[PDB]
Order: C-alpha cells, then sequence, then structure tokens
C-alpha cells in the first residue's frame, strides 16, 4: 500500500487459495515477506439508511420498470435470464438533465434490495496520498463481490471519467487510471456472480466513449424532464401528502406545460404551504398554490413575438 | 534549609538544564516546523501536521502554552521525538516578501505637473488618514477606501504611485497585476490574502495594484 | 447508415486473417507513436471513427496515416 | 522502476544478458540493485489499447 | 582521472528555499518539512537573506553553500553567444536608420562619457517597423 | 531566596517530565475490529494491521475513529473524536459586526423573508409536518452588486444562535488535488456535528457551475469539487438540521444541477433601492455624521436613481470628505448635492 | 526470545566454550543490534522444571440434529465438489504443464477439499459414535 508493488517471497503455511488477484495480502514490516491472506477490508453497506418509497416517486413508471427490470430483478431471478438466453445487463448508466428522476429512484432502490446497496459518491476517489485511488475502488468492486448480490452506486461520474485528459501535470495522471483500472475491473466481472454497476450523472454529453462498449454498462435510462400524462402524476403525489382545502384545482396548473423539474414542483408545493404558514394556516386554499407557482412558478423565461 | 538557597538549584540547572535546555539548543540546528490543526482535552494535547505531509498526535508540552497555541499556527517541533518546542509567527512565501519597497523618495511631489488637483485629490484620499485621522473622525464619516487612477495610454499614474508612496512615511508594497495569476489553483488565491496579511501585520500600509487588467476580464 | 456494417465487418475479416484489430477512434488516453506497434505487429489494421449524428474530428488523422503509409512494414490496412 | 522510474543496474551471472529485451518488465536488485531472473511478460501497450 | 580521495569531502548537499530570519532561519526543501536551521560555521550573516537559495546537508539538516537563482527554460534564450557574421558594412540601403538604431544599442562604449557628461540618459527602447 | 525558585523554578521542571513524551502517529481505523488486531489507516500511509491497547474499550472503536498510534512498537493508543481542521478559521470566526436589522435599510421584506425561512425552521418545525411538507435548505442571493449581500449575512451573523460558519468560496480551493473535497466534507462533516447549522458560501462562481469542457487542469479540479459539494448539498439524507445560502452576483454563470430547486430553493432577488429605500440607505449612512435640520433627503432622493447602498455611503462619504479637505462644521445642502453629482460621474 | 548481557561500557581489554557458544554466531544480525551486540554480550538462558508441574500443565450429541446435518450437509459438497474433481481430472489430463498453472492459486481449491470433507466425517462418524457402543 506504500505506493508501488514489488516482488516477494511467500510462506507455505498459508495455503495457494484465497490469493485472488486482488487480494488484500499483509506483509512483514522491514522484511516484505507475505504472511497472511484477509477479510475484505474497506465505503459502508448502508443499512436501512435512505427512506423515499417507491410509492411516492411520482410519475415515473417506464423508467421504474427499466431499472426494476434490469437490477433487482436480475439479482433475485438470477436464472430465468439463464432461462431464456438474454444476459443481465452489467452497468446501469443514468443521464438526467436536468434531474428528475435521479436520487429518489436510487433511493428507493434501496429498500427492497436485499442485498448490499453499497453507495459511494464518486468524488473521494481521488486523494491527497498519490496512487491511492485505484486500490480504493477496486476495495469498493471486490466490498460489493464479496457480499453479493450487491448494487454498487456511483454517482456524478464525469468527476472521475472525461473525455479529455492531460499527459502533463499530474493533476490529472492519476484519474486517467481512476477510470482505466475500473475499466479493467469491471470487465474482471462477466463470470456473473451478483455485483450490478449502476450510475448516474447530471449530464453525458462529456461522459467519455468507452464507458459503454456493452460490457461496463450495456444500458442507458433517459430521465424525461416530464409532460402532461406524467406531470399530472406528480401533483397528484405531491399534492397527497399534503393539507387541502379543495379550492385548489389539479388541471389548471398541469396545463401551461413549461419545462419542469420534479423538484421545482417540489419547490411550487413546498413553496406553496410554507406561502400558507404566514396567516399560521394548516391548509392551503387558493393564493398560496397559485400564488407560489407564479413566483417561482419558472420565474419566467424570454418568449420570441414574431417568430411563433 | 540555609543550605537548600542555590545548591539544590545549580544540581538542576546542570542535569535538568543540560538535559532540557540541551533539547532547547536543539531549537535551532534540528528544529522543524508543523501546523497544528485542534486542540483537544483529555482527562493539554493537541495534533500537529507536520509538513512532511503527515500529522502526529501528542501531548502538549513545555515553553508552549494552551493560550499561545491557535489552531492553524505555525509552530515547531523536533524531528525525532515530535513535541512542540516554540511557536513561530506566521508565514508564507517570499513572492509576497519581494514586495518591501525602501527606496521609494527621489520622486517628490514637484517632479509631477499639471495634474495638482488629482494630487490634491489622491494625497487627501491616502495619506491624509495617515496623519489626521482623528479630526477625521471628529466629523464623523468613514475613512475613505482604495482609489482606483484610469487614464488613456499612459499619463501620470505609477509616478503618482511613488511620488505618493515616495513621501508617505508608512510601509508600501509594489503588488503588481500578473503576479497574482500563476498555473497552479492555490497560488494566486493565496498570496493575495496573505498580502492583505502582511498589509494587517505591518499596517498601517497602502497597496497599490498596477494594471488589474490581469485580474480585470 | 449508422449500423448495419460498421465496427464488425472490419472486425471480422480482420480476425479470419489474425491480423491485429487496433483502433484510434478516439484520443482519451495514450498521433504518430502507433505506428510502431503496428509495425511490430507485422501485420496490422487501424480502424477510425464516424460521428455526425447517429469540424475536422479523425480525416486528420486519417490523412496523417495516410502520408506515412503512402510511401511506406507494408502490410498494414486503414 | 514503479515509484520513481529510473536507475542503471546490473545483471547476476546466471541471467544472461541477451535476450532480456525491452518493456518485458523483470526485476530483483533486491538491495544493491542487480537482476536476478524474468517474469510474466506483463501485457504491451496495444494489449492495453484493445482491452 | 584520481579524484578518489577527494569525493567523501564533498558534501553532496541539498538545494532549499531560505525565508524569515529570527540567528535561525527557515529553510524549505520543496519536498521535505522546510525547518529551522542556523549558519554554519564561515557564511555571513549578511550574506544569506530572504528569498534565495541556500544548500542544505543530508546528515545534519544545515548549510554550508549560498546558491545563485533558478532560471529553467530561459537558459537557451540568454544572450545566445558567439553571433552570427554580418555587421554594419553587410546590411546596406538605408545608412542613417542605422545611425538612430547605432547611437541608442552602442553606449556601454565611448559614449557614456557624453552622456554623464551632459546630462543625458539615453533611451532604453528601440522599435523597429518594416514590411 | 527559596520560594521564587521553587514556584516560577520548580513549575518549570516539567520541561523534563513532558521532555521525556513521544507523540503519537494518528490514523482511522478502518474497523475490522479482527478481535485482537485491528486494521488501521494511516493519513498518508498505509492500511496495516495492529494489536491494541489491552483494556481498551473495543465495544465503541466504531469504523471510521480517529486514533492515535505509537511510533516504535506501534500498538494503537488513547483513541480521538472526530476532527476539526481550520474550520475554526472558519466556524469559530466571521464578520457577525454587531450589525442589527437597523443597518439594513429599505429592504424589509427580503431580511424578513430571509429570517423566517432560515431560522424560523429552527423556531417552530413542528408547524411544518403538520402542512405536511419538509422545510427548504436553500437561498441564492443573486442580485446586482453593493445591494448588501454578504453583509446581509452579517446581519444574520450577529443576529443568530448557531454556528454560522461564513466562508470565502475562493479561500477553499488548494493546489493539492482531492484536498477541496476534502475541505467540503470536512465543512459539512462538521455541520452535522453541531445543529442547527448555517453555512454561509459568498461569490461563489469559485465552485460556480456552467461546467465546461476544455481546461482540464485549473477547472476540472473545481467540478469535481462542485460534484462533493453538490453530493453533500443533496446526499441521500436531505442534511435535516443544516441550512446553507450562498451569495453571489453573476446567477447567470451558475451550474444548473445547483441550482434545480432542492439544493437552493428559494433564490432571493435582493435588488437596488427603488426610492423608499434609497431615503433609508440615506439616512442610516447619514445617521452618525453630524448633520443640519431639514438637509433636503427628498431632492437628493429625487435627483438620480440606480444607485447602491455602497454608492451612497459613497455620497455621505464623499460629502464629509468636502468638508474635511474645505475645513467646515459638517456638510452643507451643496456637499450632498456636489456628492452625488460626483458619484453621478462614477458610471461605469 | 530471551537475553542477558554484561558491563562492556568499557573494557575491551575466558571461557573456552567449545567455541564461542554457537547461537550468538546467529542472532538477528542486525547492524544496530550488532553495534548494541558490541556492549551486550548475551551468553544463554538455562531452565528448570519439575516433574509435577510438568505432569500437571500436560460425551453424545446423537440425533439432535447433529449427526444428520453434518452427514446431510458433507456429503453435498461431496457430490459437486466431487463434480468438480471430475472437471479437474478430465481438464489437467492433457494439456497440462508447470506445476498446473502453480497449483490454480486461483479457484482453490478442487480435489484436497474433497479430502478434508473426507477427514472431518470419519473422525466424527465413527470416534464418538464408537463410544456410543
Ligand atoms: N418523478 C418524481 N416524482 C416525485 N418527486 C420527484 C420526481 N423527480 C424529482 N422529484 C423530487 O425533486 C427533487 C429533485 O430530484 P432529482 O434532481 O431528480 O435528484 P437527482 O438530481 O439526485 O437525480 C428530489 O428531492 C425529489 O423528491
Ligand atoms: N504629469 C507628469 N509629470 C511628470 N512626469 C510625467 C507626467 N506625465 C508623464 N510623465 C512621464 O511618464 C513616465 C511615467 O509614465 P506613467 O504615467 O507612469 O505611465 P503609466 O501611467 O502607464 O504607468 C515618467 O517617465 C514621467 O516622467
Ligand atoms: N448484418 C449484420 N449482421 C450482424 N449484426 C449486425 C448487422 N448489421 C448491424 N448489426 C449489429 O450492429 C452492431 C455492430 O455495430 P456497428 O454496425 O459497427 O455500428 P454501425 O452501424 O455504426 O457501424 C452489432 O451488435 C450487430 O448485431
Ligand atoms: N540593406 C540591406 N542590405 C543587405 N541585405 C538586406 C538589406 N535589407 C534587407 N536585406 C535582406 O533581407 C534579409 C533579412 O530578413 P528580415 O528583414 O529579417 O525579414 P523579416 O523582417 O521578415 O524578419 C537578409 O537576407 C538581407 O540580406
Ligand atoms: N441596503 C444596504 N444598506 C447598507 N449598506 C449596503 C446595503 N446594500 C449594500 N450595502 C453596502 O455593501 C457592503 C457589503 O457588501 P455587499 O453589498 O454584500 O457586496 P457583495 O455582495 O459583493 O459582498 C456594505 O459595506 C454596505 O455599505
Amino acid at each position: 500500500t506504500t505506493g508501488s508493488n514489488y516482488y516477494v517471497r511467500i510462506l507455505s503455511t498459508i495455503d495457494r487459495e484465497l490469493l485472488k488477484p486482488n487480494a488484500s495480502v499483509a506483509l512483514h514490516k522491514h522484511s516484505n515477506a507475505l504472511v497472511d491472506v484477509l477479510p475484505p477490508e474497506a465505503m459502508l453497506t448502508s443499512d436501512q439508511k435512505p427512506d423515499v418509497m417507491y410509492a411516492d416517486i411520482g410519475g415515473m413508471d417506464i423508467q421504474k420498470q427499466e431499472v426494476r427490470e434490469a437490477v433487482e430483478l436480475p439479482l433475485t431471478h438470477f436464472e430465468l435470464y439463464k432461462q431464456i438466453g438474454i444476459d443481465p445487463p452489467r452497468g446501469v448508466l443514468m443521464y438526467g438533465p436536468p434531474g428528475c428522476g435521479k436520487t429518489m429512484l436510487a433511493k428507493a432502490v434501496a429498500h427492497h434490495t436485499t442485498a448490499a446497496f453499497i453507495r459511494v459518491v464518486g468524488s473521494e476517489f481521488v486523494q491527497k496520498y498519490l496512487g491511492e485511488g485505484p486500490r480504493m475502488v477496486r476495495d469498493v468492486f471486490r466490498l460489493a463481490k464479496e457480499n453479493a448480490p450487491a448494487i454498487i452506486f456511483i454517482d456524478e461520474i464525469d468527476a472521475i471519467a472525461t473525455k479529455r485528459f492531460d499527459a502533463q501535470t499530474g493533476a490529472d495522471r492519476e484519474v486517467q487510471r481512476i477510470l482505466l483500472e475500473l475499466l479493467n475491473q469491471m470487465d474482471g466481472f462477466d463470470q456473473n456472480v451478483n455485483v450490478k454497476v449502476i450510475m448516474a450523472t447530471n449530464r453525458a454529453d462529456t461522459l467519455d466513449p468507452a464507458l459503454l462498449r456493452p460490457g461496463r454498462l450495456d444500458r442507458k435510462i433517459e430521465f424525461p424532464l416530464p409532460d402532461r400524462r406524467q406531470k399530472r402524476l406528480i401533483f397528484s403525489t405531491i399534492t397527497s401528502k399534503m393539507n387541502l382545502s379543495e379550492e385548489v384545482d389539479l388541471e389548471d396548473y398541469v396545463a401551461r406545460p413549461d419545462k419542469i423539474s420534479g423538484a421545482d414542483i417540489n419547490s411550487i408545493c413546498q413553496e406553496s404551504g410554507m406561502l400558507a404558514v404566514r396567516e399560521n394556516r394548516y391548509i392551503v386554499l387558493a393564493k398560496d398554490f397559485e400564488k407560489a407557482y407564479k413566483t417561482v412558478i419558472k420565474k419566467d423565461e424570454q418568449e420570441h413575438e414574431f417568430y411563433k | 534549609e540555609v543550605l537548600r538557597v542555590t545548591h539544590e538549584l545549580q544540581a538542576m540547572k546542570d542535569k535538568i538544564k543540560e538535559n532540557s535546555e540541551k533539547i532547547k539548543v536543539n531549537k535551532t540546528l534540528p528544529y522543524l516546523v508543523s501546523n497544528v490543526i485542534e486542540l483537544l482535552d483529555v482527562d493539554k494535547c493537541a495534533v500537529i501536521k507536520t509538513s512532511t505531509r503527515q500529522t502526529y498526535f501528542l501531548p502538549v508540552i513545555g515553553l508552549v502554552d494552551a493560550e499561545k497555541l491557535k489552531p492553524g499556527d505555525l509552530v515547531g517541533v523536533n524531528k525525532d521525538s515530535y513535541l512542540i518546542l516554540e511557536t513561530l509567527p506566521t508565514e508564507y512565501d517570499s513572492r509576497v516578501k519581494a514586495m518591501e519597497v525602501d527606496e521609494r523618495p527621489t520622486e517628490q511631489y514637484s517632479d509631477i505637473g499639471g495634474l495638482d488637483k488629482q494630487i490634491q485629490e489622491l494625497v487627501e484620499a491616502i495619506v491624509l488618514p495617515m496623519n489626521h485621522k482623528e479630526k477625521f473622525e471628529n466629523l464623523g464619516i468613514q475613512p475613505p477606501k482604495g482609489v482606483l487612477m484610469y487614464g488613456p495610454p499612459g499619463t501620470g499614474k505609477t509616478l503618482l504611485a511613488r511620488a505618493c508612496a515616495a513621501q508617505t512615511k508608512a510601509t508600501f508594497l509594489k503588488l503588481a497585476g500578473p503576479q497574482l495569476v500563476q498555473m497552479f489553483i492555490g497560488d494566486g488565491a493565496k498570496l493575495v490574502r496573505d498580502a492583505f496579511a502582511l498589509a494587517k501585520e505591518k499596517a498601517p500600509s497602502i497597496i497599490f495594484i498596477d494594471e488589474l487588467d490581469a485580474i480585470g476580464t | 447508415p449508422p449500423g448495419t456494417g460498421k465496427t464488425l465487418l472490419a472486425r471480422a475479416v480482420a480476425h479470419h486473417t489474425d491480423c491485429t484489430f487496433i483502433r484510434v477512434s478516439g484520443s482519451e488516453l495514450v498521433v504518430r507513436e502507433l505506428f510502431v506497434m503496428a509495425r511490430e505487429h507485422a501485420p496490422s489494421i487501424i480502424f477510425m471513427d464516424e460521428i455526425d449524428s447517429i469540424s475536422g474530428g479523425d480525416s486528420e488523422v486519417q490523412r496523417t496515416m495516410l502520408e506515412l503509409l503512402n510511401q511506406l512494414t507494408k502490410n498494414i490496412k486503414v | 522502476v514503479h515509484p520513481e522510474g529510473k536507475f542503471v543496474v546490473d545483471v547476476d551471472k546466471n541471467i544472461d544478458i541477451n535476450d532480456v529485451t525491452p518493456n518485458c518488465r523483470v526485476a530483483l536488485r533486491n538491495d544493491s540493485y542487480t537482476l536476478h531472473k524474468i517474469l510474466p511478460n506483463k501485457v504491451d501497450p496495444l494489449v492495453s489499447l484493445m482491452m | 582521472a584520481a579524484d578518489k580521495q577527494t569525493l567523501q569531502s564533498e558534501q553532496p548537499l541539498q538545494v532549499a528555499r531560505c525565508t524569515k530570519i529570527i540567528p535561525k532561519y527557515i529553510i524549505n526543501v520543496k519536498q521535505f518539512a522546510k525547518f529551522v536551521v542556523d549558519l554554519s560555521d564561515q557564511v555571513a550573516p549578511t550574506d544569506i537573506e530572504e528569498g534565495m537559495r541556500v544548500g542544505v546537508d543530508r546528515n545534519k539538516y544545515q548549510i554550508h553553500i549560498p546558491l545563485p537563482p533558478k532560471i529553467d527554460p530561459t537558459v537557451t534564450m540568454m544572450q545566445v553567444e558567439e553571433k552570427p557574421d554580418v555587421t554594419y558594412s553587410d546590411v546596406g540601403g538605408c545608412k542613417e536608420q542605422i545611425e538612430k538604431l547605432r547611437e541608442v544599442v552602442e553606449t556601454p562604449l565611448l559614449h557614456p562619457e557624453r552622456f554623464v557628461n551632459l546630462g543625458i540618459e539615453p533611451p532604453k527602447g528601440v522599435l523597429l517597423f518594416g514590411p | 531566596q527559596l520560594k521564587e525558585l521553587t514556584k516560577q523554578y520548580e513549575k518549570s521542571e516539567n520541561d523534563l517530565k513532558a521532555l521525556q513524551s513521544v507523540g503519537q502517529i494518528v490514523g482511522e481505523v478502518l474497523k475490522q475490529l479482527t478481535e485482537e488486531k485491528f486494521i488501521v489507516k494511516a493519513t498518508n500511509g498505509p492500511r496495516y494491521v495492529v494489536g491494541c491497547r489491552r483494556q481498551l474499550d473495543k465495544s465503541k472503536l466504531k469504523p471510521g475513529t480517529r486514533v492515535a498510534l505509537d511510533m516504535t512498537t506501534l500498538t494503537i493508543m488513547r483513541y480521538l473524536p472526530r476532527e476539526v481542521d481550520p474550520l475554526v478559521y472558519n466556524m469559530s470566526h466571521e464578520d457577525p459586526g454587531n450589525v442589527s436589522y437597523s443597518e439594513i435599510g429599505g429592504l424589509s421584506e427580503q431580511i424578513r423573508e430571509l429570517r423566517e425561512v432560515i431560522e424560523l425552521p429552527l423556531t417552530n418545525p413542528e408547524l411544518f409536518q403538520r402542512v405536511g411538507i419538509i422545510p427548504p435548505k436553500g437561498c441564492l442571493l443573486y442580485g446586482p452588486p453593493g445591494t448588501g449581500k454578504t453583509l446581509l449575512a452579517r446581519a444574520v451573523a450577529s443576529q443568530l444562535d448557531c454556528n454560522f460558519l461564513k466562508v470565502v468560496s475562493s479561500s477553499i480551493v488548494d493546489k493539492y488535488i482531492g484536498e477541496s473535497a476534502r475541505l467540503i466534507r470536512e465543512m459539512f462533516n462538521y455541520a452535522r456535528d453541531h445543529q442547527p447549522c448555517i453555512i454561509f458560501m459568498d461569490e461563489i462562481d469559485a465552485i460556480g457551475g456552467r461546467r465546461f469542457s476544455e481546461g482540464t487542469s485549473a477547472d476540472r479540479e473545481i467540478q469535481r469539487t462542485l460534484m462533493e459539494l453538490l453530493n453533500q448539498m443533496d446526499g441521500f439524507d436531505t442534511l435535516h438540521r443544516v441550512k446553507m445560502i450562498m451569495a453571489t452576483n453573476r446567477p447567470d454563470t451558475l451550474d444548473p444541477a445547483l441550482l434545480r430547486p432542492g439544493r437552493l430553493d428559494r433564490k432571493i432577488h435582493i435588488d437596488l433601492p427603488n426610492e423608499q429605500a434609497r431615503l433609508d440607505i440615506l439616512k442610516i449612512h447619514a445617521g452618525p455624521i453630524t448633520k443640519h435640520g431639514e438637509i433636503d433627503y427628498e431632492a437628493i432622493v429625487k435627483l438620480s436613481d440606480g444607485f447602491n447602498g455602497a454608492d451612497l455611503r459613497n455620497v455621505c462619504t464623499e460629502a464629509g470628505m468636502f468638508a474635511i479637505r474645505a475645513d467646515h462644521d459638517f456638510v452643507v445642502q451643496e456637499d450632498f448635492m456636489k456628492a452625488v453629482r460626483k458619484v453621478a460621474d462614477s458610471k461605469k | 526470545v530471551i537475553d542477558a548481557f554484561r558491563l562492556i561500557n568499557a573494557n575491551m581489554m575466558p571461557r573456552q566454550t567449545t567455541s564461542n557458544l554457537g547461537h550468538l554466531n546467529k542472532p538477528s544480525i542486525q547492524a544496530l543490534i550488532h553495534g548494541l551486540n558490541r556492549h551486550y554480550y548475551s551468553i544463554t538462558i538455562n531452565y528448570r522444571k519439575n516433574e509435577l508441574e510438568q505432569k500437571m500443565l500436560l460425551l453424545t450429541l446423537q440425533d439432535y440434529s447433529e449427526h444428520c446435518k453434518h452427514n446431510e450437509s458433507v456429503v453435498k459438497e461431496m457430490l459437486e465438489l466431487a463434480k468438480n474433481y471430475n472437471k479437474a481430472v478430465e481438464e489437467e489430463d492433457k494439456m497440462t504443464p508447470e506445476q498446473l498453472a502453480i497449483k490454480n492459486v486461483g479457484k482453490q481449491d478442487p480435489k484436497r477439499h474433497l479430502e478434508e470433507h473426507v477427514d472431518v466425517l470419519m473422525t466424527s462418524n465413527i470416534v464418538q459414535c464408537l463410544a456410543a457402543m
């Protein structure tokens, strides 16, 4: 772990059994002779911590059955893919602009895993110690391997994987081997025990054109910035967890369909309630709905008459 | 009891102070620097981060108090025993300490010509709060902040700079524009904040930034 | 059209012949040094990229290796 | 060498310096810096940009 | 070819960046821990100041030699050296705008007695326009 | 001759017994309380197997605990609490200048609104799930410059109880790689420790996005720092006690990811003084300077609009300047009138 | 690891020993240790003990679930581990060289596992069962 690999001699008492090519194994101080293999010490299993349901996700149905289809179903029904013929897709790449269904769908996947949903945000793969990170992220991968079935969730990859690197001064001499051996690590698991690498990122316009190639991902899930037949369901959910006094209308503000996330639906509806806290009201009737919506109901754009 | 005056003193000068003052002679020759990062209390004791990029815990030892130990200062340490011997006042590079012009006055206010309301305006705006602030405070108004001089291609800007800094009787620093932008992320930023830290430590001082077009896009 | 014969015909007849299949599609992490590798392999096949939709992208390197390839240790086929 | 990439070293009698060709990593300069033997070729350059 | 006896009295020495003086002063090896050290035996206290660089040994980590500053990429620029063979009798066809150029470039020569004589400081810059 | 040396000399015998001490390296126990031996991670160091104190409290040695280790023998010593950086030069100190809402002029809607959104979830949190919604987290103080941004949080700094983490966003970033992300996870974990807390990151265009394609060293180092700051503003919780607010010029260069309601919900547009707020600023910075009686504020406010609070204290500063080189008693009406008409010369 | 020593602070100025005692020409010969051995000069450590102390220092479980559920267990790994032993003897019969690629450090370990399994039950499914009789 002190920098380099270097040659050794291993003793006879240890068996040549557990020495996998990423097996963390101990060495001797001042000698560096191998002594004993170790349990996979490394990241957290995330025991029951994140909590949004898959029932209050709102609207998202086709993406919910695609991620339900390609992540937790091949971990449970692992052999039906070995009764039809089509393989489980290895990774899941989620590109969402500007972000609607990223991290409550990857949060409500984490309830009914019955599987080691290990999280890691993809930004501490770089560390101040040089040559540290690749060893770190392969500790992450094997920490999902000996805990199978597991779901590796690594966010915002474009932190560690971009199209454009720099051969000189080594700010990115190591992040071109964060991505490189991780790119070699995911190819080392085609024997298919159970490890699924789902991953999300706000934008995939500059992700990398070698991060997919049917083996490292095999998938791509568009998140839609929803419209008419979905927007109604988002309002139905978010209003269904509030106090309403039916002076509100639903489809009036489903109408004017103009460029909303789900996050700003939570902002105009949350803002509707908080604007009802002014008169110390336990409900919301007419203006706080319309009121907050207009205030921040997209604080407008910039039309442009003549053309149009 | 009259034998107890200074004879038991000097055996502890020789033992206690040959040893203790021997490592206090090692305050100079092998001595090391560090930055303490916190100071906590166990039933004091600190965590220093020595500048070979590693950090050690230690019970805090003599010649440094719990009051003259601020988290983030520049405090030295031994190079084998790793106990903080004495403090050092806070530091930075010489790229900011290169701005220490002493050879200022040879361009007086007589060599500048034809701009005398700008001399009255600038010199009133700068060295009058250096010699008459209290009278100024008796009016009860805030001292004016930095003065931006500007002109077409080349008038009397820098000549009013070292002409005003000529007869100021303060300390002064000739900070350029493109000294502040370098290839690293940290250096450009670190050195302006430590430039104003120098000016605060050595205050009262005025600062000339020549050619803001460097940091002006 | 996008699909239908790319990256797969040039793959298949590269490996019926057991030639090699070097792809310089993309320049992410590392021109002229690749020629040495191809020369060492003795026989080789270099493949390219096709992006317009699913200014001087890879026609630059294209010719850049047809300039060295025109006068040229001979059984390399871009 | 791996951490810091250069040195010029020797080779033991039973190594026959004639076959040991470039980009075929193996070393042993244990302390004085002198070779012993050879190891797994360790996949040359293109093996890299293919895999 | 016989410098074996003198190599042991050389003390291979590490350059470090000097800073403040309290005596004591702080060096900075740019790979080590920028630490406190005094002068050896013979170097003057007015010979070593801030900013400059001095050499530090590796045994008891102490300074012996003050060292010149670094110019790493502009070493090749310098003042060329030797210099090409064309001269004033070669570049012909102008005859006066040499003499404007000549009197500015050639005042470390004879010329400074004229300029400290009749109180001139010479121009510093010269600009050379042409198609 | 004896009590003096006894007290102020024998008290200084402590240098030898403290001089005997040796110091202890620190590290983080990657847990695996392998019973008799644990595997810890040193700071710049390798992971390795360490023996234990033998009567240590092993049962609370949690994975991710700062622990002190011996140097020579290297057995683990007395544990440590979770560290803090010079975030002490962040939390423990900022710019709270007993400035109050009295000095804030003419934006009572914005400061009552910011005060209610920021500390009113900390006064009465029970009224929000009563209505049926969690309170919002962030506000983005976008506006033209001057205008009371940095200060506004000065007035918030000197009127609240929790540790107001007031930081400039460009003293964050350092030359070492992966360092700024260490600083921002240290900041938000420090916010997890002391609650409820307020984190003030002004001027944030240093960490402000509209992420690029090509500078590749000086920008992608921060466009992965904004990934850690962004994925801890978001997190997998909602941070549930701490509320950060950010104040900047140029909101039209910020990242869309950091603007999506959630990271910053109620974006506040602080605006230039209209006429009423103009006379408010004029009275407040015209307060402690000595005055006239029937000094015509209304023609000053009527005269030329489009100023800022900074420009109106520039007006009173220039008029006091006029008296201070002109040697009068306070000002006159023609000194404010000569003051505005030189500030009105100061356009772009 | 036990060793006493001397006062050879000074006096660099007899004991035939049968040729310098043996095992201090074999210490862990390390320079700071051997430089310490200039002053140290360890000699021996003898030992005594008595017979008393020496001497001093020197069932069932049947079908609870026990006998079944450790011969219901291990015979299943004899089934499919003997299937992998079939795959081992079929595979390594031909195209085998260099000590089976160094004993398959990877995918450890076929065959021996079977031997271990065989050993486990025959010390258990007889012996205390024997004492049942
Ligand atoms: N389809 C949806 N249904 C219900 N709530 C949503 C939906 N999309 C987004 N939200 C809400 O808006 C916020 C923004 O989520 P999002 O930006 O998609 O997260 P991320 O950027 O991590 O994918 C979330 O806190 C979530 O509660
Ligand atoms: N009013 C002036 N009085 C004296 N010298 C002047 C004046 N205006 C220009 N100069 C000359 O110009 C030079 C300084 O130019 P300066 O105005 O400093 O250019 P810049 O403003 O771009 O620095 C000096 O050599 C000085 O003699
Ligand atoms: N005639 C074909 N035979 C087999 N596969 C084909 C054929 N045409 C297209 N494909 C499919 O296209 C994929 C290969 O991509 P490719 O055709 O190289 O992309 P492009 O169309 O951009 O060249 C394979 O997965 C393959 O199944
Ligand atoms: N008066 C002259 N006498 C001799 N050669 C001349 C004269 N004027 C121009 N030249 C020729 O022009 C060339 C100098 O090129 P130069 O003026 O440096 O081009 P550029 O201005 O593009 O650098 C020389 O070969 C030189 O002989
Ligand atoms: N409403 C106001 N009342 C008083 N001062 C103000 C007001 N608005 C802006 N200012 C001025 O702005 C300064 C604080 O800086 P600020 O306006 O926040 O700029 P920035 O937003 O760049 O920090 C104060 O010193 C104050 O004089």
